[PDB]
């Protein structure tokens, strides 16, 4: 026979291998495909779809429809935050269960730009300007508009175009970040502030909600496939 | 064997603060390297407080939780965690795990009974 | 009946008379009649996400008002 | 012609702007996501992009064997009151949760299936007696074929069912199967019933389970230790690993967010709180 | 120039027309307009019935009412249209059928009202049952409400009557009635009716299935789920109400396997 | 509560020419009683029985008498009373 | 859990024919709710009830001790026992019954 010599790896079984193997149903008459609408070619296509962020995970709002609603009101201008979130898309509790977060929990590494879009759901008569901010890491996390305003930000004017997008540009020391909370690959801080204040006329609701969405940009990628901690089977 | 050491129940005072004790017994016969330690609420899609050998601490809301003993650089044994301002919604079963090597990860459950 | 294809080289060894540079190819020969027996080629295509990101009947021009 | 391993688009340099072009403003009511890149809202430098999405192609996301079941069998003494245990498993990816959750990012799929079998054995009675190397028969019994009732009845003749005879201690067994669905794609979700209840018929006669159909009845695997009874009992386990290869998928879905509860989408009380507490203005 | 606008649309199918002056563009699910079954994908060989304008026209279902306590509503297709004119008759006279749809959800209010409805079209919208002792037990009758649809709830309530089980769905709102988080439902084709912005949602749905054609009476291809992402509010009233109306037109529907009419057990 | 009244001090063997025996009008009320009043079933107290506040002093008797005695106790809430027939004979 | 603290007063009673509340006990701000029992030489009929407390998850229990009032119980002792898993020991509160009568 041809002289051969077995190497390490022989007879394993590496679950990530990619070998041929004999067919248990030879000459099976396979049913052909039809053109089903909605084919996906790359999990990152799903990551580019906006999904809604559970921003308010307070003890009474978490795991209810209220977790998605960020409440605003027509109160006088303050420089204090409406919301504060860490740019850890697979591990901050507000981002990790969004479609982007749940796909990132099947990978070890992520890279690229992200975007947050906010939808104003008050009445048509309500107006206002808000400031949406991204502060890359390494300094005191912004708790006042004065600091948030020094980082990347969009000042949103509420009006007929109902929604506003802030892009979180890929700004990172490493070429990929970890999909766990990790200081070395930390991503920084997302926050929203009142720029002027919400104003309403009389006979109008003085409190209302905004909804936020996150999605990946076209430069976004992930790697090193891994199991997720988001499902388990006990016994 | 390396075994985690924690009370089965902890009271627990409304509007006060408590320390949840969680400690790693490690028979001086055998060696282990404990990388980090994680407190989690019961089934919260992930952690509430986590300390790391080198990277240090990290909290869900930083203003309300504090690792009592765990100290940066030192060999991690004492996961004891103090949380402030207990309210009713703070009652529950909390897991505390250590991430050792080469044993793996050992964890225990603490009932945090909050009472007034 | 060999299929020869090119590799996308990531880390390149210090070599351009054998490795790193002069396009490194690899070879595949299928051993079975059933195509289900084949390995995956991984030579896959991408597409525009528009059927999910912009499923609106009238074309979106981003510099313009979405509502007009 | 764009392949999964191609480099993503370069960042182009862009400067200051003052105009009626308004990329940042949009309206999500339309159902569209705003296609922005950083040069639409900040100044950018030129960057030659080398990263690619090669590892998140559908094929690569699924290119792994996942455990879908553990089958138990044994080979006891002939003097036992208890019957020799052979195993019967209805083929499915829903007895475990990890592969199931990944496939359920999609509504429909097509793939060839690679099955790999890891077999382990042990003694159970604190005895010193021994056993000789075991051979296992893994028989695929497709719907309609006679399921074995005894470890040694006639069905194990396998004249037509495919069987694998695996020898203990050798490389894990492995076979491939084509896309065998009776539809043009496997349905991960079927919003319907297998029976229409008719007015003119009893309710019992028209009843069926919600979400169930033979779309997914693939038959069973039947496994036995071929060796005759031995005086020292040995118990064995066959772990089955499924890798979907040559895969296409359609219609993306939000992933499972609360614990699985049976083979349908049902959920159980006490498991409905996936999110943890975090204050709105806390980083 | 002429004043054409995203917000102002007219839809005409068969003898029916819809107008809207506060639209937010419209969605074509997965970018695929409805179509008749191509010969290269065909499967039953009998000449199909294609009712065209007799069935491909706007049908309006019974109106529902949105209040501060509403948790959400759901309907299934073709089920919600089973009793609608010649579409319903063609569906029940044939073993097989396929159809796409234009779904138009209507809900107007005022510049002083607020609130936002997520309108989602879900392929194979399997819903969770009410039982913790049996799975996949919702009955055909309870799974198929017809045009009245069903509702979501904020609380899972297990049926404990094992003598005579209710056998119905118990669809929890933040779990999209199916065990997945509602915040991610936006990966399905959708629009949002946010009252300050728009008063309607329009979704054009292709026929979607793992087969070219199937039993409409056994199987719903699409679910429509409407949930309040932001609750209804108005001036400072404690109990505001505004109606929500659904109007749906089948598109490119075709049918095979003609016989006597199906007479289903629906109660 | 209104006064609960009884009269102690009497052992049936009172005789002619004995020494001054004195009965108490025990009453327990809340609040403490404000007024004590001594009278007989016949109207006015017999000469031999001189009232002393909450007590009745029973002098020596020359000739045998019967009177049933009434202690009318007034407290802040109402006024109640108790009865007692008392006999004085010769015997030994 | 949250450590409640507690009160008892006596409700002064006339001589009604009816069984009325003669003493009240109240453990405000309990988590879990406190257990209120009564002990005394003249046992009656305790009616217990509870409103939500202050901090979420707390409960304030208000038990009252109902009896058909009668002269001979005035000035007698009734003890409320508030038991809770946070106390050093079941905490005992004692009231001095009061009945007005002729
Ligand atoms: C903290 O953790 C404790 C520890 O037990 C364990 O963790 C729990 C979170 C839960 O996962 C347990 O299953 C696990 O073992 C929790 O306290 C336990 O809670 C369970 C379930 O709620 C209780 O079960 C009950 O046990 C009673 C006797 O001990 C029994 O009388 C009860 O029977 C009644 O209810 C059952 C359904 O549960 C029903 O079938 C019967 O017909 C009857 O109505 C019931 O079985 C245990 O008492 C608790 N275990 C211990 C060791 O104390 C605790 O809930 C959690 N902390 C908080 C704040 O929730
Ligand atoms: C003090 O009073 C007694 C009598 O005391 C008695 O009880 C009172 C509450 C009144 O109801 C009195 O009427 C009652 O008698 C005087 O002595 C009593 O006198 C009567 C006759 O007037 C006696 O009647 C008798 O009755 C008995 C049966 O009970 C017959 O056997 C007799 O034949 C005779 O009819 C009565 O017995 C007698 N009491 C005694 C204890 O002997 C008494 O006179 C008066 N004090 C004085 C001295 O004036
Ligand atoms: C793990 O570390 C924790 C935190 O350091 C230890 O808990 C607390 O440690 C302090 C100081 O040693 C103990 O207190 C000391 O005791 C008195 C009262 O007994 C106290 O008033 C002073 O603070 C004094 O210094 C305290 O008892 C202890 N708390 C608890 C709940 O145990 C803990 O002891 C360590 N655990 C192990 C297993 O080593
Ligand atoms: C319940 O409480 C009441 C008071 O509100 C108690 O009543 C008091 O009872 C005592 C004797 O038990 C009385 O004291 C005595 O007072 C006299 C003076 O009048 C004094 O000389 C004695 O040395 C003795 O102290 C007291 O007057 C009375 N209080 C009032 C205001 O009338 C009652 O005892 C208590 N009962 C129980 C069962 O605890
Ligand atoms: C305990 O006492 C409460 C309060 O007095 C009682 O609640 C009353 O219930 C009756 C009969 O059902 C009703 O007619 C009254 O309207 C209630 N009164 C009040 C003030 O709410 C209750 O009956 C008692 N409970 C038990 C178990 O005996
Ligand atoms: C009636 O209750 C009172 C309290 O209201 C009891 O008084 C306590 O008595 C003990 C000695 O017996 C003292 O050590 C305490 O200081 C007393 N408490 C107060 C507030 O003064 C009394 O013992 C009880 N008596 C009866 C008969 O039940
Ligand atoms: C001797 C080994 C024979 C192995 C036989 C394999 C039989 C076909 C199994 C089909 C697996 C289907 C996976 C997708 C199921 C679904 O539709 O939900
Ligand atoms: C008792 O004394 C009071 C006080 O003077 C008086 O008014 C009342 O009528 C008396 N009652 C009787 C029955 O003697």
């Amino acid at each position: 026979g041809l002289p051969v010599m077995n190497t390490p790896g022989s007879n394993q079984y590496l679950t990530a291998d990619n070998f041929q193997s004999p067919c248990a149903l030879p000459e099976f008459d396979v049913t052909p495909p039809i053109d089903i609408p909605g084919e996906v070619k790359n999990m990152m296509e799903l990551a580019e779809i906006d999904t809604m962020i559970p921003f308010d995970l307070s003890a009474t709002k978490k795991n209810t429809m209220e977790m998605y609603r960020v409440r605003l009101s027509d109160k006088p201008h303050t420089d204090d935050p409406i919301l504060c979130l860490s740019l850890s898309p697979a591990s901050d509790p507000r981002l990790s269960h969004t479609m982007l977060g749940e796909i990132l929990n099947y990978y070890t590494h992520w890279a690229g730009s992200l975007k947050f879009t906010f939808l104003f759901c008050g009445s048509m008569m309500a107006t206002g300007k808000l400031l949406v901010s991204y502060a890359p890491p390494g300094a005191d996390p912004p708790k006042k508009r004065k600091e948030a305003m020094l980082g990347t930000h969009v000042i949103w004017d509420i009006g007929l175009q109902s929604s506003c997008t802030m892009v979180v540009p890929w700004i990172s020391n490493t070429t990929y970040r970890q999909t766990i909370d990790d200081s070395f690959t930390e991503g920084g801080y997302i926050s929203v502030f009142y720029q002027t204040r919400i104003v309403v006329p009389l006979s109008t609701p003085r409190e209302m909600d905004i909804l936020g969405f996150v999605s990946a940009c076209n430069d976004f990628s992930v790697r090193l496939l891994r199991d997720t901690t988001h499902i388990e089977q006990k016994a | 064997d390396v075994v985690v050491q924690a009370p089965t129940q902890v009271p627990g005072f409304l509007g006060d603060s408590v320390t949840l004790p969680c400690y790693l017994q490690v028979p001086n016969m055998e060696v282990t390297h404990v990388s980090q330690l994680t407190w989690a609420r019961h089934g919260e899609s992930g952690s509430m407080a986590v300390f790391h050998q080198t990277q240090g601490p990290s909290y869900s809301e930083s203003k309300r939780l504090e690792f009592v003993a765990a100290r940066l650089g030192a060999e991690l044994r004492n996961a004891s965690l103090r949380m402030f301002g207990l309210r009713v919604e703070d009652e529950g079963n909390y897991t505390c795990l250590f991430v050792t090597f080469p044993q793996g990860s050992r964890s225990v459950d603490i009932w945090l009974r909050v009472l007034a | 009946g060999a299929q020869v294809s090119s590799q996308k080289v990531g880390a390149h060894e210090n070599s351009n008379r054998a490795y790193g540079g002069s396009t490194i190819n690899y070879t595949t020969i299928n051993y079975y009649r059933d195509s289900a027996s084949n390995a995956a080629s991984k030579q896959d295509f991408s597409q525009d996400p528009s059927k999910f990101t912009e499923p609106i009947k009238d074309v979106l021009i981003k510099t313009a008002p979405m509502l007009n | 012609a764009a392949t999964s391993r191609d480099a993503l688009p370069n960042t182009e340099a862009s400067g200051p702007t003052h105009s009626k072009e308004i990329p940042a403003l949009t309206a999500v009511e339309t159902g569209a996501t705003n296609p922005l890149v950083p040069s639409d809202t900040v100044q950018t430098r030129h960057v030659v992009q080398h990263r690619s999405r090669s590892e998140s192609s559908i094929e690569s996301f699924f290119a792994r064997g996942a455990c879908v079941t553990i089958m138990t069998v044994d080979n006891p003494a002939s003097t036992t009151n208890k019957d020799k245990l052979f195993a019967v498993w209805k083929i499915t990816y829903k007895d475990t949760v990890q592969l199931r959750r990944k496939l359920e990012f999609f509504t429909y799929s097509r793939f060839d299936m690679e099955l790999t079998f890891v077999v382990t054995a042990n003694f159970t009675e604190t005895n010193n007696g021994h056993a000789l190397n075991q051979v296992y028969q893994i028989m695929y019994v497709p719907p309609g074929a006679p399921v074995p009732e005894k470890w040694d009845d006639y069905t194990w003749q396998t004249s037509s069912n495919p069987s694998i005879f695996y020898t203990y201690g050798t490389a894990p067994a492995r076979i491939s199967v084509p896309y065998v669905g009776i539809s043009n794609a496997y349905s991960h979700f079927y919003d319907g019933f297998s029976k229409v209840p008719l007015k003119d018929q009893s309710a019992a006669l028209g009843d069926s389970l919600y979400g169930a159909a033979s779309l997914n009845d693939f038959g069973i695997l039947a496994v036995r230790v071929v060796n005759d009874h031995n005086p020292t009992k040995v118990t064995s386990k066959i772990r089955v690993y499924l890798k979907p290869k040559h895969i296409r998928v359609w219609c993306p879905r939000p992933p499972r967010a609360v614990a699985y509860y049976g083979p349908g989408v049902d959920y159980k009380d006490g498991t409905l709180t996936p999110l943890s507490t975090k204050d709105l203005t806390t980083y | 120039a002429c004043g054409y606008s995203d917000r102002v649309l007219q839809l005409t199918l068969g003898n029916s027309t819809i107008t809207t002056q506060e639209a937010a563009n419209s969605v074509v699910a997965y970018g695929r307009w409805p179509e008749y079954l191509r010969d290269s994908e065909a499967n039953p060989v009998d000449q199909p019935t294609e009712p065209d304008v007799a069935a491909c026209r706007f049908y309006t279902l019974d109106t529902v009412s949105w209040t501060k306590e509403s948790r959400g509503w759901w309907w299934k297709l073709p089920d919600a249209l089973r009793d609608m004119g010649l579409f319903g008759q063609n569906m029940y006279y044939h073993y097989l059928g396929r159809s796409g749809y234009t779904v138009h959800v209507q809900c107007n209010a005022s510049k002083f009202h607020q609130g936002a409805l997520g309108v989602f079209a879900v392929p194979e919208m399997c819903l969770a049952g009410d039982s913790n002792t049996t799975t996949m037990h919702t009955s055909y009758q309870n799974a198929n409400p017809g045009e009245k649809g069903g509702t979501f709830t904020g609380t899972f309530t297990p049926d404990n009557n094992q003598t005579s089980p209710a056998r119905r769905f118990c669809p929890v709102d933040y779990l999209l009635g199916n065990g997945t988080l509602l915040g991610n439902a936006f990966v399905f084709p959708h629009q949002i009716i946010n009252l300050r912005t728009n008063n309607c949602a329009t979704l054009v749905l292709p026929y979607v299935n793992s087969l070219s054609i199937d039993s409409m009476v056994k199987h719903n291809n699409w679910g429509i789920a409407i949930l309040p992402l932001a609750p209804l509010n108005f001036a400072s009233e404690s109990s505001p109400e505004i109606p929500i109306t659904l109007t749906i037109a089948p598109m490119c529907c075709e049918f095979n396997g003609l016989r006597n009419i199906t007479l289903p057990r629906l109660q | 509560y209104p006064p609960e009244v009884s009269i102690s001090g009497y052992d049936n063997n009172w005789y002619l020419g004995q020494n001054e025996a004195t009965l108490t009008c025990d009453a327990r009320s809340n609040p403490e009683p404000t007024g004590y009043n001594w009278s007989t079933t016949m109207g006015p107290l017999p000469p031999f029985a001189v009232a002393q506040g909450a007590q009745l002093l029973i002098r020596p008797v020359d000739k045998p008498i019967n009177t049933t005695l009434i202690c009318n106790v007034t407290n802040a809430l109402g006024a109640r009373q108790a009865e007692l027939t008392v006999q004085v004979k010769e015997g030994p | 859990l949250a450590k409640p603290q507690n009160t008892a007063e006596v409700q002064k009673v006339q001589l009604t024919g009816e069984p009325v509340p003669m003493a009240r006990c109240v453990s405000t701000g309990g988590r879990p709710p406190a257990q209120i029992t009564w002990h005394s030489d003249l046992g009656g009929m305790p009616n217990t009830s509870q409103v939500p407390g202050f901090l979420s998850g707390t409960v304030t229990v208000t038990s009252l001790w109902i009896l058909v009032p009668s002269s001979q119980v005035d000035g007698k002792n009734v003890t409320c026992k508030v038991e809770h898993e946070s106390f050093e020991k079941p905490q005992l509160l004692t009231v001095n019954l009061t009945v007005y009568y002729p």
